[PDB]
């Protein structure tokens, strides 16, 4: 018998703990493997995948698809805001939703750079450009065109060639950053600016819409893993 | 590691000055007890091991505790992890300006029959839920709440009459470091909330009985133990002087320097 | 030919000359420089102003009278009015510094005096009820000194600051502040002193305008004692250079 | 018959061994860092530069 | 089944103990490290750096800025003492609240060697001397300066140089020393007698201060960590 | 492949990209640059803050009408009043530039216009 | 894979392994002795020596 002595530890089930256990049915003989197209090694890889934006919460809208969908239109003056939402892809209520935001709030930290798709859908002969501005922290939102120059701004142009990307860069005093709602650590902001009215001929439409998209760069990563608040429960489904 | 040799010397006279120096400098003289006296070769074997950071830092604490009963109005016990609610750990950590270590947990619990007038009262084992809920996460306010089901979250089952259960954790911070002082606020306009309290935010920590046990009333005692490991430390500081009040600032009530005594001649404290 | 008791100091424009004085204390032993790359977060390419930021600055003489209790700086918010160093830190997100501080107060032979200059990171203040906080207006002023009060603050609903000296605002022993660097000012052996400080903080990076991180203390031991018929009055100077200053993250002007 | 393998740090070695005779028994691979974003990203035939315009 | 013998001590815990534990959170991923100034590998570089000692703990001067100052006057006629204090620096009062009176009081046992290190700060012309002295136990702390003579004992003079350092050597029965109060291994006696009468110009203030300090020298070690009796508590903090 | 229709230029933090578009018109053919040591006069260190003063800038826009004459700024003092460049314009006593313009007005196939852009140094009114 | 070291006497090896794959789960380092004091004592940037006065 060799001698041993119990450590404090002994006889207690922990929820995330790595151990060896005995079979229930010996010998069991499990069915070959099979080749399955779209083979997920990691959750990073999902990550990268385009997804709409909820860009237009207001109203009761959100029932509708209206959700979508970004309104421009041409104005009779220059340097109206376009739409603007603050940066907490896994607190507000933007990102809330979307894909990345989804696999967000199982995580409580996260870095990398997050990329922004958009799209313009308008008429193929109606033009326009557009100013995409990002400003970190330290001040409101800029409300004027002039202010949003001094963030870092990409002008960005209708024409035929579609789709822009927006890429907002990693700037913070740390390393990762909460993805719970704190003043600390808050994100930044981010605009859109008429750059120059949208020009539209005769007989084609005034109105058009701008879809965005989300997804995160190759620097991505995230970290201890934890519930989502979102999914509710009361007694078990039968 | 071991402690310096003491040199011998013989007598001396010579125009080098060990003995004289200039403290404006800031400069702490190196001199040793050779230099202003006749000194005999001495082969010293004292170890400074036990002064080291982690032999200082590392010792079970008791932190903080809780109750919560069986039945009633609080069914459940709710923390919010900040090493500060007590005192004598606390001060042990303020001599360090930033602290870098992986916390050791253990629980301590016990049970505690209430008075009452139930009659049988026959007990069973009971068994004891811990929960722990990183930041922004659902928050249970109640018993049986689907939350409790801890998809996720690490969580640990106990049962009375085993060993105290023990859970080790890594390096939680965002930063490079924990911050033990933060002097600013949490707002650009510099107004909110003022101190360390705005830097923590650890989440927080649940308990909960599993099964009611018995019919008589039941109320049970938590207890959470420190145990700083690997431990790496910056810039030292002054200890405290002044007893605590809050735990989320440094408020002190002012108090004198030191005890006092009679006059400076006076050669025993009173 | 050489002496110990001088000492010259360029930085950029700027020179301070002195003819007595003391060695230099840096630090911890580590001399400030840049941000090497392998710690960086910020991706953006950092500016570095160099001669517009490094030199030396001035800030308001203060007397120093028998009975001057002491006074303290916060070095993050008090050049935020002078200088581009005033201005680069209201244009950026983020800046990384380290402080040269000089502190110059003279006498003749007959003067008696002791100082204490040290340099503290994070010196967090109490309050002076127990409930409450300090208001960002009383711990702060700009480029102007706030002075410590020799008696207990009596403990009203207001905001004010624990300004007593033997606690030092923080709560600890004063006699114990010299684990932090420090030189003495004695008007017996020397005229001025010097420190250099550099970036200490728990990120690698920090916001200027949110997180002083840096607090400076002067604090007469042996006051101010002269005979009479020597000149009353004797101020106490200040002097603050940055060094290797970086910032990140360009954005709009002011903080809210 | 053990094994030999490093632990998860960040600035070391621990030995393992399967004690049964069923695989369903052994301990999780938490290690396998194995990523290959070109099965969502970029599923496209013709290769995509992004040096060039997207539609020429 | 491997057999196996359980031995007193298991289902234990032990305060100091050194065992290995699960990890709660597998895979977490750290933080790297940052090059910070100022690292402290060991508390013995904290107990060689200088603070100042109270020497004056007359009366209610302790809640005064006066408890660092030694008065220094011309006297009449020479041999007057200046100050005296025992050696207990984890008892004595004098050096309970000084730095390297907090480490000890953690701490039950210590040796090594005491430095003295002592400043003049009074006007610039005045000179004087001074006569440091420490006298081991056995007799009463000496009552005249012919007494103190027999001690250990530096000649300071004031000059162009400042800074003095008596270093107290280590003289002892026993290796180590208890930190509290015990009357079996009880310090010794520390006194300054004036050697020469201070002399002081004409229109030079007559009365002068000299700041003492403390600090342990490379030779200095200590052992059993314990409690420290200062801080007090009565219900935890909110 | 490729297209001369289209340029993407990048200083500093901004970036401007344009599907449609002509070459870059380069000075006189002389790239911009920092002082050679052989021209040089002032004695003082230069300040050189790169992307704090390198980057783009959008003045106001500024409506176009049928019978609208034309326009005219001044470079060395428009953006005095914007950014660390007009910040580091108030506190220097000497400074040397080179300025890359870039004006945008785009319309449907149904607008016809011409305009110019010139620009003028030392222009005397 | 296992390691040797020696105790701590005055006047010996133990055996000892990591069993579990996190850093944070191996047992304290209680040995590491190393000390600087430069970065205290001594922060001046000319160098002083002992036998010298302090201000010539
Ligand atoms: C059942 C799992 C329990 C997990 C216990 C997690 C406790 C976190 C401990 C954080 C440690 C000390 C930090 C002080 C924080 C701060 O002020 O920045």
């Amino acid at each position: 018998g060799l001698p041993t002595m119990n450590t404090p530890g002994s006889c207690q089930f922990l929820t995330s703990d790595d151990f060896q256990s005995p079979s229930a049915m010996p010998q069991y003989d499990v069915t070959p493997e099979m080749r399955i197209p779209g083979e997920v090694k990691n959750l990073m890889e999902i990550a990268e995948v385009d997804s709409v934006v909820p860009v237009q919460n207001v109203g009761e809208k959100v029932n509708s698809m209206e959700a979508y969908q970004i309104p421009v239109r041409s104005n009779e003056g220059s340097g109206t805001q376009v739409f603007g939402f603050p940066l907490q892809p896994g607190y507000s209520s933007v990102f809330s939703r979307t894909l990345l935001g989804e696999i967000l709030n199982y995580y409580t930290h996260w870095s990398g750079s997050i990329k922004l798709t958009f799209m313009f859908c308008g008429s193929a002969m109606a033009t326009g450009k557009f100013l995409l501005a990002y400003s970190p922290p330290g001040a409101g939102a800029p409300t004027k065109r002039v202010d949003a120059m001094l963030g870092t701004h990409v002008v960005w142009d209708v024409g035929l060639q579609s789709s822009c990307v927006l890429c907002i860069p990693w700037i913070s005093q740390t390393h990762y950053r909460y993805v719970a709602s704190d003043e600390y650590t808050a994100g930044g902001f981010i605009t859109c600016w008429y750059q120059t009215n949208i020009v539209v001929p005769a007989d084609a439409q005034s109105s058009c819409y701008i879809m965005c998209f989300v997804s995160a760069c190759n620097d991505f990563s995230v970290r201890l893993l934890k519930d989502t608040p979102f999914i509710s429960q009361e007694n078990f489904f039968q | 590691g071991r402690v310096a040799d003491t040199v011998g010397t013989g007598p001396t006279n010579s125009e080098a000055i060990p003995a004289l120096t200039a403290a404006e400098t800031g400069h702490t003289s190196q001199v040793v007890p050779s230099d202003t006296m006749q000194t005999r070769h001495v082969k010293n074997y004292h170890s400074r091991s036990e002064s080291t950071i982690e032999n200082f830092l590392c010792r079970s604490a008791c932190v903080y505790f809780t109750e919560y009963e069986n039945s009633g109005a609080k069914r459940y016990a709710e923390w919010v992890i900040t090493p500060r609610q007590a005192a004598q750990l606390r001060r042990k950590l303020e001599f360090f300006t930033y602290v870098r270590f992986d916390l050791e947990l253990t629980f301590v619990i016990t049970s505690t029959q209430q008075p009452s007038t139930t009659q049988n009262q026959d007990a069973q084992i009971l068994t004891h839920q811990i929960m722990y809920v990183p930041p922004g996460g659902p928050v249970p306010d109640k018993v049986d709440s689907y939350v409790w089901q801890t998809s996720t979250n690490p969580s640990v089952f106990w049962t009375e009459g085993n060993a105290p259960p023990r859970m080790s954790v890594p390096f939680l911070s965002i930063g490079n470091a924990y911050s033990n002082f933060y002097d600013g606020w949490s707002e650009f306009s510099r107004n909110g909330v003022y101190g360390i309290n705005t830097l923590n935010n650890m989440g927080t920590l649940y308990a909960r009985h599993v099964n009611a046990g018995s019919t008589g009333p039941i109320k049970s005692t938590i207890r959470i133990y420190f145990k700083p490991k690997h431990v790496k430390a910056w810039i030292p500081r002054p200890p405290r002087l002044c007893q605590y009040e809050k735990a989320k600032n440094v408020n002190f009530q002012p108090s004198g320097v030191t005890t006092t005594r009679q006059s400076i001649t006076t050669m025993t404290n009173t | 030919g050489y002496s110990d008791r001088v000492r010259s100091i360029t930085l950029g424009n700027s020179t301070i000359t002195t003819q007595e004085c003391a060695n230099v204390v840096v630090g911890y032993g580590v001399w400030p420089d840049y941000l090497k790359d392998s710690e960086a977060t910020a991706e953006d390419q950092p500016t570095q102003p160099d001669v517009a930021t490094c030199r030396f600055y001035t800030l308001d003489s203060v007397q120093w009278q028998k009975t001057s209790p002491g006074w303290w700086w916060k070095l993050p918010d008090a050049l935020s009015n002078l200088g581009l160093f005033g201005q680069n830190m209201q244009y950026h997100y983020l800046g990384r510094t380290g402080y040269t501080i000089h502190v110059q107060c003279n006498a003749s032979k007959f003067h008696q005096g002791c100082l204490l200059v040290v340099c503290v990171p994070e010196a967090e203040m109490g309050c002076a009820t127990l409930n409450n906080t300090p208001s960002s207006a009383e711990l702060l002023g700009g480029d102007t000194a706030k002075e410590f009060a020799d008696k207990p603050v009596a403990s009203g609903s207001n905001k004010l600051v624990q300004r007593v000296v033997y606690n030092a605002g923080m709560g600890v022993g004063v006699g114990n502040l010299t684990i932090f660097p420090h030189q003495w000012i004695n008007l017996r052996t020397n005229n001025s002193a010097t420190i250099v400080m550099p970036y200490t903080n728990s990120v690698p990076m920090d916001n200027m305008f949110r997180h002083n991180n840096v607090t400076l203390m002067v604090i007469p031991f042996v006051p101010l004692d002269y005979c009479p018929g020597s000149t009353t009055y004797v101020p106490i100077t200040v002097t603050i250079a940055p060094m290797c200053a970086e910032y990140n993250g360009l954005r709009l002007a002011g903080h809210q | 018959g053990a094994q030999v393998s490093t632990q998860k740090t960040g600035a070391i070695h621990y030995t393992n061994i399967n004690y049964y005779k069923d695989a369903a028994s052994n301990s999780a691979n938490r290690q396998d860092f194995t990523q290959d974003p070109s099965k969502f990203t970029e599923p496209v035939k013709d290769i995509m530069i992004k040096s060039l315009p997207a539609l020429n």
